[PDB]
């Protein structure tokens, strides 16, 4: 039973549904956002973000967690449409001046003791 | 018990609608006005002319950060850091250890002055009046470095301001 | 318990508690428990479901009237299994009087918006789905009201750290503002104030 | 298509953190849109992290036109949680600082109102005296806005010797001030077309609205807090309360004037009626012991070393306690978990709904108008974004 | 009408916590001991938990302490110890749990100190 | 009670003075080491010891309540002088 | 030994303090 | 001083037109008074 | 006969006895629609049966203010409006029900 | 079994026989102040600390010392109780020294806390105070005893539980010292706990000596390798 | 203030008022910048007898709230949370501005 209430979806179908008008939502408006935030980067770019943005949360199996998650990126999108983001929180998806962390056991222990 | 601001009725005889037809026509609240403004013109500005001339403060006046002295020349602080506890801002920064002749004295004192809100808790807190805020206000640096003041900063602020920081102690402690 | 002592008022501590089994009479359906504090306060804990049945009782009984919302936040409690209490503070000018009406979440599971009841809710339901995360139903435009445009997280919850996770700066490289992960010349100095010896008898809890 | 504009935060009438963003047609406003906080500082999580002693001064930079009196409402809410009474020359103090805070708030909204709607002289006039109140502030407690005098258990230190009969002398003189800023303004037919009909609001938007204090006595609601629910010793003095007719901005300017006479009247009634005694409760596991009995006694010694380091305890509990604040209802919702540390703080601010109701209020206006409803609301962002 | 799903709650995606500061971290979940230097037990009643501890290091100006982990100051306060698994669970964090230490009583007898015949007899008072 | 070390740069009354190596010292370069000349240690050392005709002596350490807390020492030992938590001063029981 | 001395107001209180409004007609028909 | 100017007129100093090592015949400031000086100056106190 | 309410967006009634009258009996009615032991009904029908009787009792409007302790009887009128509408909801959401559910076991226990 | 039926504040709690009327209070979650009593060291009742009133018995009681009857009902929160504490607490506080802020155990400090929990909030001791010489025991555990209680703590330690006799009490009345009446270091593998159970600053640790407040450390709870002794 | 009679006149036909009366700048009139010392006489609980703390302890008074109808465990006239307010009188000293 477990007696939850939804949020807006009934089972992981028609959440599945909202996440792909989502990601429609989005990538349509790719390009309108490179044209008018005056971004250095390709649509190909915007969009291969965008995707991956979403392959982020690819292992989500709870549709409550999945229509929060839609919700969210919804308040994004429209946030990005009205030009209430600015270039930079636009470009804060990608990390342009953090320098890469390595991954691999060696290279971590030689910098330092985070595990 | 109340009262209303804008319920009020004009007269509607002819004198007072006559003069309602002067005033809109020979605007005479905007001469009103503009003799309001040239009284004002013939009066003495109330500017003072600093740095000549300087605003005047209380005894109680929070200023620039000093560490004082006992009339002997020894530290009155003794490194029981109830300032570093009582501070909002967490400005103030201490370390201890016994002296060479056994004494309780800090190794480091640190306010950080851009933590700092100013607000004298630091000066209540304490039990011998060592850290005060004294009266000076005219510290403008040109760097934030400069900002950051360690013990030996403060101690000097004490030793320069000390014949002012004792004389305002004397005029407020009996109210403290 | 003379100058120092605050003094009490038993006809208000006596009025708050008829009204309040009046409160808890009409509305069975929804009314889990009522309390009136020694401070003569007010409180009533509801279920969720009932915050529109209710609010709207207290704003339109001829014996209630309860028209001005003062005020409308959420506390976090990380040990409950519902996180999230939800507070609304009611004054009735009428009777000047107020009242406190509260009600529990979790992160999951949506509360009513009040918008049709007060419209003052608006904002305070904003704030609360910006510092909590609570998801507010059926609001007219629900999105952030106080954080920055982008902002990850939700501060006001008891497990956000202080500082956040990241910090800003101007990079000169991209011309630009930037994030970056939060790194502090001075830690944030944890002090340990609370005395080992109990403060208060009148509240001490059973030892289980 | 309406045109977007960004209305602040760098705008002269925006003060300075308002971004307000605004669809126009033309120069009609088809809609408001109030971005915030710009000043979020995140005053409520920071609270949770100090002692309550440590938690006032974050008062005093909430609504920074009127210090003393968000001093007071958080002093008021961790006094009825200690459940101690305050002296009572503590309360009469902290009345009369109130009700100078409230002449400082008052002369700050009108004369800035008067600046964005284009008359600049009287602000000049008026922060000279701001500036002799601003001195009153310094000598009571060493600063001239951020007090932190008033406290929990009553005020830092005793008024000094003098300040009475300096506040006198500039009381029975801030009538005639008053008299030149009405002279300038109230019959001035620039200042009505300006003001009058402009943001008219009816009494039951704003009692749905959230309003609170001349936002709802601009309306023609007969309420006061000082009246209704009196604090300290509110009760003990007459004043009469300003009632609008219109619901405009005309008529919210009247009502603050005429506050401002009125807080003269109470001034005047607190420094005739100021008794003697102590200024903070007896009770030194709450108020800090004199420094002379720190330095003599061992009991007055360890409360102080406690009180500074650790800090009281306050029993457990909830309450929200509100006052009537310069800029309306004010009120602090505090949970105490029985530490010496708040367990929540929620601060309620009357801006904050009067900006939610700015586009309501715009409705039908231009943005000059939307400009005069801005200053009539009497913002401040400190307290709106906390 | 309710929904029914049946798995383990999860809410990680929604906290805006990094990655880093998920799988890496270990928390600990105890009674906290008691302070020896004093006698109270009142700060040995509730649940803690805590983050493992990361680097700090000397600030080149001032000698103060910096750090780079945000969670350095983070402590939980839990009724029980199940409240406190539930929460790091659906938060993703490992835990390391301890089990509450409770003195065990004692049998005080003042008499014994004045024994005709053992080694309980005290030689001063 | 200043003193210099073998790099040249004065060392305080903390004992902390860079070393020959330590690149820190470029901070003062084209400009100066704030340091205070008045040593605490030094100037209570010069204070004379009081002589007192009683086996317990108080210090509140001048002043009355502009001083610190008032304390009581005792002067039994004649082996060494009472000295104050607080203040430095030196009291004794007269001797020899 | 010496009396309590503390800030008050002078004995009898203090002169009046005028409020009102006060804005004269000053003008001619 | 000139008690017949108004509070803040009636205290005021002309600054010396050379300090420690520098010329201040145009370059003034508030910090070159003394502390004595400058409890007097700012009205904390009302004897020289 | 009065000018004005004083109250902005309050309009000042004319006849205003048989609004009430009207507005009273409307209520009643709604009510009659709810179960006979619901508290909501037998309170409400209490204090519009003392409210209907006090304005059929007094033919004046100043002194059926000063009766009925309600502020200017055209707020009177929107009062009852108010609770007509309350009364309509109410009816659909039938709160003289159980409760729907009980709260966890440490829903409300403070502290912690 | 066994078990005889006592009360506490009206509640029934079921002890065995020998239980203190401490004890009995700690069954139920409610902690009885105390100086001189310590559960791993022998029964004093020299403090008077834990004094508490029994109802319908006209003389307050020695919790710490003092077996529980069967019916007693422990009143540990009436006026009785509470003013015996108070009494307690002015005794303890009339000659102690004004060290707090040079005193190591400001803020882990059992009288302070006591004094704060359950004592007056003022002083009405008008006379000068006690001063004693301090007594020489080593590099490890700093003497300073004129903030000494005598509360026995380090004398039942030294004796029953580290098995040195060298610490003891000379003199009489106000004049009573603890100390070993002889120039001596008490050297023991065990010696530095001394530190811990001193309830004030009378014994502290010396090579940690004014370097930190507690309220600004950090604890980590770990495990000692010095030993296999874990 | 130093203004010549012309001026000031020439001023109060301006303004329309007695500018000489109320004059913003401050002069002698004002508190001198020294003051004797103060004495800030002490509180009600500075007593020798007759003053426990347990008698004038406003913390431990305080209790956790009274409990009206838990949901786990005729007549009856309605009630509202208090009398309804009084209405406001006009004022006697100025009822219109
Ligand atoms: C139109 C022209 C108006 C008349 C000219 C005029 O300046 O009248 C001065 C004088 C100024 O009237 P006031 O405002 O009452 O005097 C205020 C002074 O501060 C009170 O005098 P003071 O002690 O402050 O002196 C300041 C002194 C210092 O000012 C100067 O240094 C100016 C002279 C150097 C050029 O100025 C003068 O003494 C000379 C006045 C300016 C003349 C140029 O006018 C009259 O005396 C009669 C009214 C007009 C005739
Ligand atoms: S004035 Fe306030 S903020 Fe500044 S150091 Fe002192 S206590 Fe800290
Ligand atoms: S300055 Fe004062 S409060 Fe701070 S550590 Fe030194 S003695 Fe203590
Ligand atoms: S032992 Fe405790 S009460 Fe005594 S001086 Fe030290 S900290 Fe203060
Ligand atoms: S030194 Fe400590 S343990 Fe020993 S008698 Fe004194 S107070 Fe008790
Ligand atoms: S604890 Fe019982 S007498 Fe000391
Ligand atoms: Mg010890
Ligand atoms: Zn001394």
């Amino acid at each position: 039973g477990t007696s939850v209430k939804p949020i807006f979806s009934r089972d992981m179908n028609e959440a599945k549904r909202r996440v792909r008008e989502l990601y429609r939502a989005w990538y349509r408006e790719v390009p309108n956002t490179v044209h008018l935030f005056q971004l250095d980067i390709s649509v190909k770019q915007g969009r291969d973000k965008v995707r991956e943005m979403f392959m982020k949360n690819a292992h989500v199996t709870d549709p409550r967690v999945v229509d929060l998650l839609v919700i969210k990126g919804k308040m994004e999108l429209e946030e990005t449409i009205n030009v209430w983001k600015q270039r930079t929180h636009i470009m804060r998806f990608f990390h342009e001046t953090e320098a890469p962390r390595p991954t691999d056991f060696l290279s971590k222990f030689y910098v330092g003791h985070d595990p | 018990t109340y009262k209303f601001v804008n319920m009020r009725e004009p007269s509607m005889d002819m004198k007072s609608v006559t003069d309602r037809a002067a005033q809109t026509l020979l605007w005479t609240e905007l001469v009103r006005g503009l003799g309001m403004t040239l009284s004002y013109l013939f009066r003495e500005p109330a500017t003072i002319n600093y740095p000549f001339e300087k605003g005047p403060l209380s005894p109680r006046f929070r200023g620039e950060h000093a560490l004082r002295r006992y009339p002997s020349g020894e530290e009155r602080c003794i490194a029981c850091k109830l300032c570093e506890a009582v501070c909002p801002a967490q400005a103030i920064t201490i370390e201890a250890e016994p002296r060479a002749d056994g004494s309780r004295r800090t190794t480091r004192y640190d306010i950080d002055m851009t933590k700092c809100i100013y607000c004298g808790f630091c000066q209540e807190a304490c039990p011998v009046d060592a850290i005060v805020e004294g009266p000076n206000f005219e510290f403008s640096t040109e760097t934030h470095e400069e900002l950051l003041y360690n013990k030996e900063k403060l101690l000097n602020n004490g030793d320069k301001w000390e014949a002012e920081i004792a004389a305002n102690i004397q005029a407020d402690y009996l109210y403290r | 318990t003379r100058p120092t002592i605050r003094p009490r008022n038993d006809v208000v501590h006596k009025q708050l508690s008829a009204f309040g089994q009046y409160v808890a009479e009409i509305l069975p359906k929804y009314v889990q428990q009522v309390q009136v504090s020694c401070f003569n306060e007010l409180e009533i804990f509801i279920h969720p479901d009932g915050v529109i049945p209710v609010l709207t009782f207290l704003r339109d009984h001829t014996n209630a009237q309860f028209k001005s919302l003062a005020d409308l936040t959420a506390v976090d409690v990380p040990t409950r299994q519902n996180r999230f209490e939800i507070v609304y503070n009611l004054l009735s000018l009428r009777f000047n009087s107020r009242i406190r009406v509260k009600t529990y979440t979790d992160e999951l599971t949506p509360i009513e918006s009040s918008v049709t009841v007060y419209k003052a809710a608006n904002w305070y339901e904003r704030e609360i789905w910006d510092m909590f995360g609570v998801f507010f139903a059926n609001h007219p435009d629900l999105r952030r009201i106080l954080t920055d445009y982008g902002f990850e997280g939700h501060p006001f919850r008891k497990d956000f750290p202080l500082s956040g996770y990241v910090e800003l700066r101007y990079d000169d490289e991209v011309k630009r503002v930037v994030a970056e992960p939060v790194e502090l010349a001075q830690e944030f100095r944890k002090f340990d104030l609370n005395s080992p010896w109990e403060a208060f008898p009148a509240y001490r809890q059973p030892p289980e | 298509s309406n045109l977007t504009l960004n209305f602040g935060p760098q705008h002269p009438a925006a003060h300075g953190v308002l971004r307000l963003v605004m669809e126009l047609s033309g120069e009609m406003v088809r809609k408001c849109d109030p971005h915030i906080g710009l000043l979020h500082r995140g005053t409520e999580k920071l609270i949770e992290y100090k002692t309550y002693l440590q938690a006032l001064p974050y008062f005093d930079r909430l609504d920074y036109v009127s210090m003393m009196c968000n001093e007071q409402a958080y002093s008021l809410a961790v006094e009825k949680l200690l459940n101690i009474q305050p002296p009572p020359r503590a309360q009469w103090i902290r009345v009369l600082f109130g009700e100078i805070t409230r002449l400082l708030n008052h002369i700050m909204a009108v004369t800035t109102h008067a600046l964005d709607i284009g008359a600049m002289t009287p602000f000049f006039w008026m922060f000279e005296e701001r500036e002799k109140m601003f001195e009153f502030y310094e000598r009571v407690s060493g600063a001239r806005m951020h007090a932190a005098y008033i406290r929990p258990g009553g005020v830092h230190q005793d008024l000094p010797l003098g300040l009475l009969d300096d506040i006198y002398e500039f009381s029975k003189n801030f009538s005639f001030r008053i008299d030149e800023l009405e002279e300038m303004l109230t019959n001035n037919r620039i200042w009505r077309n300006r003001t009058v009909d402009i943001g008219v609001v009816t009494a039951e938007d704003a009692l749905n609205y959230g309003f609170s204090g001349v936002m709802l006595r601009g309306s023609g609601i007969q309420w006061d807090l000082r009246k209704t629910q009196p604090y300290d010793v509110y009760d003990q003095v007459e004043f009469d309360v300003p009632i609008g007719s219109r619901g405009d901005c005309y008529d919210r300017y009247l009502c603050r004037v005429e506050e401002m006479r009125q807080s003269l009247r109470i001034i005047s009634q607190c420094l005739n009626k100021m008794p003697p005694g102590e200024i903070k409760v007896d009770d030194a596991k709450v108020s800090p012991p004199k420094r002379a009995e720190m330095k003599t006694s061992m009991e007055s010694l360890i409360h102080h070393f406690k009180l500074y380091t650790e800090g009281y305890q306050v029993p457990p509990g909830a309450t929200y306690t509100a006052i009537e604040a310069p800029k309306g209802e004010f009120g602090v919702y505090l949970v105490s978990d029985g530490s010496s540390r708040p367990y929540r703080c929620k601060i309620k601010a009357p801006g904050f709904a009067h900006l939610a109701g700015l586009d309501k209020m715009s409705k039908g206006h231009m943005l000059a108008d939307v400009v005069a409803i801005i200053g009539t609301q009497d913002i401040v962002f400190g307290e709106v974004d906390r | 009408q309710l929904i029914a799903v049946d798995e383990k709650l999860d809410i990680t995606t929604l906290t805006g916590v990094p990655e880093e500061h998920i799988k890496t971290r270990k928390v600990r979940i105890f009674v906290p001991a008691r302070n020896n230097m004093q006698s109270g037990v009142n700060n040995t009643k509730k649940w803690k938990m805590e983050f493992d501890t990361r680097e700090r290091w000397e600030n080149p100006l001032m000698g103060w302490s910096s750090t780079a982990d945000p969670l350095s100051n983070l402590v939980l306060t839990f009724s029980t110890k199940e409240d406190a698994v539930a929460f790091a669970e659906k938060n993703g964090w490992s835990f390391d749990v301890e089990e509450r230490k409770v003195p065990k009583p004692k049998s005080k007898s003042y008499g014994a100190n004045f024994s005709w015949n053992k080694r309980t007899r005290v030689s001063t008072k | 009670g200043v003193r210099t070390s073998p790099t040249g740069e004065k060392v305080t009354h903390t004992g902390q003075a860079y070393d020959d190596g330590d690149y820190r010292r470029v901070r003062f370069s084209d400009r100066q080491k704030e340091v205070n000349e008045n040593f605490a240690i030094d100037l209570i050392a010069e204070q004379p010891v009081s002589e007192v005709g009683s086996r317990v002596i108080s210090c509140d350490g001048g002043g009355g309540a502009l001083g610190h807390p008032r304390v009581y020492i005792n002067l039994d030992k004649e082996t060494k002088t009472g000295t104050c938590g607080y203040c430095g001063l030196q009291f004794r029981q007269p001797h020899h | 030994a010496s009396k309590v001395k503390q800030d008050m107001p002078p004995p009898g209180g203090y002169g009046p303090i005028d409020y009102k409004r006060n804005l004269p007609r000053r003008g001619l028909s | 001083e000139d008690n017949k100017q108004f509070f803040g007129r009636h205290r005021w100093v002309i600054y010396t037109t050379e300090m420690n090592g520098r010329d201040t015949f145009w370059d003034v400031d508030g910090s070159m008074v003394p502390p004595e000086w400058h409890r007097w100056l700012h009205c904390m106190t009302d004897d020289p | 006969l009065k000018k004005t309410t004083g109250l902005v967006g309050l309009a000042v009634c004319e006849t205003p006895h048989e609004r009430l009258k009207i507005l009273y009996t409307k209520i009643l009615d709604v009510l009659g629609q709810i179960p006979k032991n619901a508290a909501y009904r037998k309170y409400t029908e209490q204090i519009t049966n003392e409210k209907l009787g006090m304005v059929k009792a007094e033919p004046d409007v100043k002194k059926l203010e000063e009766q009925l302790q309600g502020g200017q009887i055209e707020e009177v009128i929107l009062q009852a409006e108010n609770e007509l509408s309350l009364a309509r909801k109410m009816l659909r959401w039938k709160p003289w029900e159980p409760l729907v559910e009980e709260p966890p076991a440490n829903q409300w226990k403070w502290p912690i | 079994s066994n078990l005889i039926e006592v009360f506490v504040d009206g509640q029934s709690v079921m002890v065995e026989p020998g239980t203190t009327v401490l004890q009995a209070c700690e069954k139920v979650g409610m902690q009885i102040p105390r100086f001189c009593y310590h559960e791993r060291l022998s029964v004093a009742g020299n403090c008077r600390m834990c004094l508490v009133e029994i109802e319908k018995a006209p003389k307050v009681v020695a919790a710490c010392a003092m077996p529980v009857m069967k019916g007693w009902n422990i009143l540990t929160n009436s006026e009785k109780s509470k003013k015996a504490r108070e009494g307690v607490m002015e005794f303890l506080l009339a000659n102690h020294p004004l060290d707090c802020p040079i005193c190591d155990q400001g803020g882990e400090c059992d009288l302070q806390d006591q004094s704060m929990m359950f004592g007056s909030d003022r002083s009405r001791f008008l006379e000068g105070k006690r001063a004693v010489e301090d007594k020489n025991i080593g590099p490890l555990v700093k003497t300073i005893m004129t903030r000494c209680i005598q509360c026995t703590r380090c004398i039942r330690f030294a004796s029953e539980i580290a098995g040195v006799d060298d610490l003891g009490t000379t003199g009489r009345g106000n004049d009573m010292q603890v100390g070993t009446y002889i120039e001596k270091m008490f050297m023991s593998e065990l010696s530095g706990n001394i530190i811990d159970i001193c309830p004030v600053g009378a014994l502290t640790s010396k090579p940690y000596a004014f370097t930190a407040r507690p309220w600004e450390t950090r604890k980590t709870e770990s495990i000692d390798v010095m030993d296999a002794v874990g | 203030a130093s203004a010549t009679r012309v001026i000031q006149l020439l001023r109060n036909w301006a303004s329309g008022r007695d500018l000489q009366a109320k004059l913003q700048l401050r002069y002698q009139e004002i508190s001198k910048r020294t003051q004797p010392p103060p004495k800030l006489p002490v509180g009600p609980s500075h007593k020798l007898s007759n003053n426990y703390y347990c008698t004038r302890d406003g913390r431990r008074e305080a209790m956790p709230p009274s409990i009206v109808m838990s949901s786990q465990k005729t007549e009856k006239k309605a009630v509202t949370p208090a009398p309804p307010i009084k209405r406001w009188e006009l004022s006697k000293d100025q009822p219109y501005l």
